[PDB]
RNA sequence: UAAGGUGAUAUGAACCGUUAUAACCGGCGAUUUCCGAAUGGGGAAACCCAGUGUGUUUCGACACACUAUCAUUAACUGAAUCCAUAGGUUAAUGAGGCGAACCGGGGGAACUGAAACAUCUAAGUACCCCGAGGAAAAGAAAUCAACCGAGAUUCCCCCAGUAGCGGCGAGCGAACGGGGAGCAGCCCAGAGCCUGAAUCAGUGUGUGUGUUAGUGGAAGCGUCUGGAAAGGCGCGCGAUACAGGGUGACAGCCCCGUACACAAAAAUGCACAUGCUGUGAGCUCGAUGAGUAGGGCGGGACACGUGGUAUCCUGUCUGAAUAUGGGGGGACCAUCCUCCAAGGCUAAAUACUCCUGACUGACCGAUAGUGAACCAGUACCGUGAGGGAAAGGCGAAAAGAAC
């Protein structure tokens, strides 16, 4: 059976990267939050 | 042109495995190990004068490096850490008819 | 946005209250319009978004004195 | 080191650095094929390189 | 601002070598310091034919506190306190019981 | 009054305390030992304590 | 400041140093890849592609600098269109982004309580957004009072759970006045006479005092048990030092310290004193903030839910007097009392702690205390936002077990 995580490294990017985040500012919140928990990820970006 | 410290930069190690070595003794090829970041103009530049020989050309290649594991003792305690090791690029230089090391 | 140019009325809130006493929130416009001002002075016409407050304020005072004060605040027309 | 380093010229410091470039260059060499017991000299070379550029950078003004 | 040099002859305060002296061979930095023939201890040397031999059973000095020692005077012939002080622009040692320099 | 040689003097010794006749406390008198007043101690405690 | 060093892992190797230019510590510099506001254009962060100059070249090419947007200002040029504006190019200056709480402002819930629920409550709370500072805001009476008087803001304790508000339910909840902390008032709406006339900001020197490395510090031995003495026993000594920590068991006198007394090439904070730079002083005449106060309509704020509703704000429509004038004194009127709106500035007492140092604890002691005593915001889980662990202890010394 088809399951629901379909990879794809150009959809991963677009939606969830780095430039994604910068690009609002919601998006930009969200990586305040993340430097603030100091994740040693930002983003998805690889 | 190439300055003379970017060449004397650009040039690591040579590179020693049965594959070089078979290079060399069949089709005049020297392997070495090169900046990362040097083109094959600077690789050949820098061959033709710190080697003293005559090049036909050069093939590059980038190397990714490994995971390697092993322990480090932090205040009487062995943790297990993991990491990559740094990636490389090797150049396959051909030499017209000179002899090299 | 929905402001007057002269006087800086701008939309504000407050309560719709019904018979019952209901109270819902709702906002206060100000009575926005588009007019082409005649300026005496440089020979032309300036359009400004202004109340009806700002068009009286604008026949007592005169175009050019609050076009000086839209100048001094930075205000661009 | 850095004394009678002061005292040469611009044009002597880029001489000195040149041949410090190639014998940074002659010991990797070395190093890498299997010789230079004395692994001592290439931190050596690299601090008076270091050293060579600081005193070029500060006679530039 | 040591106390405790090289070349100083010891005379060890505690520890199952009280009386014994020695001079000092290496002082480490965590507050340790070997004097010679006093900490004797039966090293199990494993064999390594790359650099050493079968290894057997060797005997080394093993560190010692520098609280442990004191700097003999044999002028009195016993252990005395070092302080510092200065002479000609230079600090120097003194026995602290005899207030002579060092 | 407060002297400050013998203030001085006592602060080594953990088992005599120097007070100023208007730094007494519940505690302390009861604490030590013995109790030491100066005559004008003396009046000074009565004045304090009427 | 030094007799030891080349961070941990770390053993080793090759070396450096021993009055002084080894290492270490502090001030000031230098270097400071790429991404990121990211700013030459682009982009799926850490990558792709340039343009214009300057210089170099072994003619292959190479090095360096500049080139974002917006705001303001200036120069140049320049449409319909004559003048002119709009527009365009180029310069100079500034901004931009991040960050814990505190602060001001623009918006703004519901659960809940009312033993149901709609007015009301929760609550102008949570939350979103904008902006600033070391604090912010407020602030120099169109204020109160009561026929006596006080004299700008802010904060604490009372007044007082009072007077009131209130499906007069649930609930909300003052002021007057009193005691304290702290405490300076000024300027424009304008001319003359005098005139830099102190003032306040900026800069430069000098002194003082801190901060950023440091220096010296004072005194114990014998013996018993014991693996080891700091313990027992005996006899001594220091104390402006018996804070604390370590050392083979519990040390004032073994060590590091502690009390105390000193120290700065250099860079800086704060006080003063000076030099210069803009500033303005003082006197006399004046002037005294209009689409404003007030009003009608709809809302909101005041403890105050429209009520008999004072006062404040204003979305909408109106609209004075202007010092022989105006505002307020809780509907409203008359007396008489008090103040002078429609322009501004202003320290202290007050709020907070991402962070730095010292000290403290009838606070915890590894299922506790931070989620994290440990290489933890990690492993792992999730597309993502996000969630999120478990895991400390040989011994005094590795002497960590040759054979």
């Amino acid at each position: 059976m088809k399951r629901t995580f379909q990879p794809s490294v150009l959809k991963r990017n677009r939606s969830h990267g780095f430039r994604a985040r910068m690009a609002t500012k919601n998006g930009r919140q969200v990586l305040a939050r993340r430097r603030a928990k100091g994740r040693a990820r930002l983003t998805v970006s690889k | 042109m190439i300055r003379e410290e970017r060449l004397l930069k650009v040039l690591r190690a040579p590179h020693v495995s049965e594959k070089a070595s078979t290079a060399m003794e069949k089709s005049n090829t020297i392997v070495l190990k090169v900046a990362k970041d040097a083109t094959k103009a600077e690789i050949k530049a820098a061959v033709q004068k710190l080697f003293e020989v005559e090049v036909e050309v050069v093939n590059t290649l980038v190397v990714k490096g490994k995971v390697r594991q092993m322990t480090v003792r932090s205040g009487g305690r062995v943790i297990r850490t993991s990491g990559r090791r740094s990636d490389w690029k090797k150049a396959y230089v051909t030499l017209k008819e000179g002899q090299n090391l | 946005s929905r402001v007057c140019q002269v006087t800086g009325k701008r939309p504000v809130t407050g309560n719709n209250r019904s018979h019952a006493l209901n109270a819902t929130k709702r906002r206060f416009l100000p009575n926005l319009h588009s007019h082409r001002f005649w300026v005496e002075s440089e020979k032309r016409f300036v359009t400004l978004r202004v109340s009806a407050k700002g068009m009286r304020v604008i026949d007592k005072k005169g175009i050019d004195t609050v076009l000086a004060e839209l100048r001094a605040r930075g205000e661009k027309y | 080191k850095a004394k009678e380093l002061r005292e040469k010229s611009v044009e002597e410091l880029n001489t000195e650095l040149l041949n410090l470039l190639r014998e940074q260059f002659n010991l990797r060499m070395q190093a890498a094929s299997g010789q230079l017991q004395q692994s001592h000299l290439l931190k050596q070379v690299r601090r008076d390189v270091a050293r060579v550029k600081t005193l070029l950078n500060e006679k530039a003004g | 601002a040591a106390k405790i040099r090289r070349d100083d002859e010891v005379i060890v305060l505690t520890g199952k070598d009280k009386g014994k002296r020695g001079k000092v061979k290496n002082v480490l930095s965590s507050g340790k310091v070997i004097v010679e023939g006093i900490n004797l201890v039966k090293k199990h040397q494993k064999p390594v034919p790359a650099l050493n031999q079968p290894g057997g059973i060797v005997e080394k000095e093993a560190a010692i506190q520098v609280s442990n020692v004191a700097i003999f005077n044999a002028a009195t012939g016993k252990a005395d306190r070092v302080g510092f002080r200065f002479e000609d622009g230079k600090k120097v040692r003194f026995f602290k019981s005899n207030s002579e320099t060092i | 009054e407060l002297d400050e040689n013998l203030f001085l003097a006592a602060r080594n010794l953990h088992k005599v305390d120097v007070r100023d006749a208007t730094g007494i406390d519940p505690v302390s008198l009861i604490a030590f030992d013995k109790v030491v007043m100066t005559a004008d101690a003396v009046k000074q405690v009565e004045e304090m304590l009427a």
